[PDB]
């Protein structure tokens, strides 16, 4: 249900990464599967060649941490008007405070450590279920209808 | 511009903003509606310096980059007992344990 | 702006916007019942300081295209931090 449309229209798109993450695009292909391209350092833009009707979601490359672009979860590129391309602005969101705190128990400790901290088991399980782009589309999916 | 502030005295701390452009005064009078004390019974403190009433918080150093809602900054206030002001007394907050093995 | 007190374990009184405040569902319910002070006995003052800079970041920057800079959390606060956001649901 969630798969680029086929078009063949061309359209330019600007990737403008203003988070201080290294940025991961995904490119969800004609099928449904999700397409990585390479990543963005901090505070960069990358033009790329893109076409209407295409989806595009951002993550964290490192953690795979959701990322917004243009306020919202899919960016699908639409017309060029007058040659310009589409700014395509990815942002941290306001990650709830009990993920935030995951991301940073996450960055410090090997997974394989997880069960020996001093935490109730509910927070292992917390911890252990990363962000992941494949439960997101299922999440989407849902949403959509 | 807002700039983000705890005012801090004993073991009080509050939590508010007000304007870069707004002055030391106006301050006093954000603290008399929350703790009930003029402002002729209050000092307000940068550090260890006495600020003057008529100076805005942007002259006083309080600027966007400095006093940010995630790291605010710190405003000391005294209060007049009676006669004279007690010395600025500003409690620590608890100390951290010691980072565990498996976050080292 | 009304404020409230939130009152860390080891005695510290935050004062912080009721609105801010009421990010948390916990802190809610714990004002409004089924007060304008609400005790912690279980969150230090390191703690509760740091959930009040999280309550004013998030109002500040929801819904905002101003672009979001990263809540900072020190490593020997992230454990505590935690088991804090888990209770407060915020
Ligand atoms: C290849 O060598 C140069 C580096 O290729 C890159 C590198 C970066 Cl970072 C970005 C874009 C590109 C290139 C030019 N564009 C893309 O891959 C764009 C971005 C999406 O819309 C999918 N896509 C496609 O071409 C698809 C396509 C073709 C047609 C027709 N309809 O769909 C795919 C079949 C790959």
């Amino acid at each position: 249900v969630l798969r680029s449309v086929n078009s063949r229209e061309p359209s330019q798109v600007i990737f403008c990464n203003r988070s201080p993450r290294v940025v991961l695009p995904v490119w969800l292909n004609f099928d449904g599967e999700p397409q990585p391209y390479p990543t963005l350092p901090p505070g960069t833009g990358r033009r790329i060649h893109s076409y209407r009707g295409h989806l595009w979601l951002f993550r964290d490359a490192g953690t795979h941490d959701g990322l917004l672009v243009n306020q919202t979860e899919l960016f699908v590129p639409s017309l060029n008007v007058d040659g310009q391309p589409i700014f395509a602005n990815i942002t941290l969101p306001v990650y709830t405070l009990k993920e935030r705190c995951l991301q940073v128990v996450r960055s410090l400790v090997k997974p394989e450590n997880y069960r020996r901290l001093d935490i109730v088991r509910s927070l292992y399980e917390d911890l252990e279920d990363h962000p992941n782009v494949q439960k997101d589309l299922e999440r989407l999916t849902q949403e959509r209808i | 511009m807002d700039v983000f502030l705890m005012i801090r005295r004993h073991k009080t701390t509050i939590f508010t903003d007000a304007k870069e452009s707004s002055t030391v005064f106006e301050l006093k009078r954000i603290v008399e509606g929350i703790l009930k004390r003029p402002p002729d019974e209050q000092r307000l403190y940068k550090d260890d310096q006495l600020l003057d009433d008529g100076k805005t918080l942007g002259e006083c150093g309080f600027t966007s980059q400095t006093a940010r809602p995630q790291a605010p900054a710190t405003v000391g206030l005294a209060f007049r007992a009676d006669d004279t002001f007690e010395a600025l007394c500003i409690e620590p907050f608890s100390s951290p344990p010691e980072l565990p093995d498996v976050m080292k | 702006m009304m404020y409230v007190k939130l009152i860390s374990s080891d005695g510290h009184e935050f004062i912080v916007k009721r609105e801010h405040a009421l990010t948390s569902g916990t802190i809610k319910a714990m004002l409004s019942g089924p007060t304008n002070e609400v005790n912690f006995r279980e969150i230090p003052s390191h703690v509760l300081s740091k959930v009040c800079m999280y309550f004013t970041y998030k109002v500040r920057y929801t819904n905002s295209s101003t672009e979001i800079p990263e809540f900072p959390i020190a490593p020997e606060i992230a454990l505590e931090l935690l088991m804090a956001a888990n209770f407060l649901d915020c």
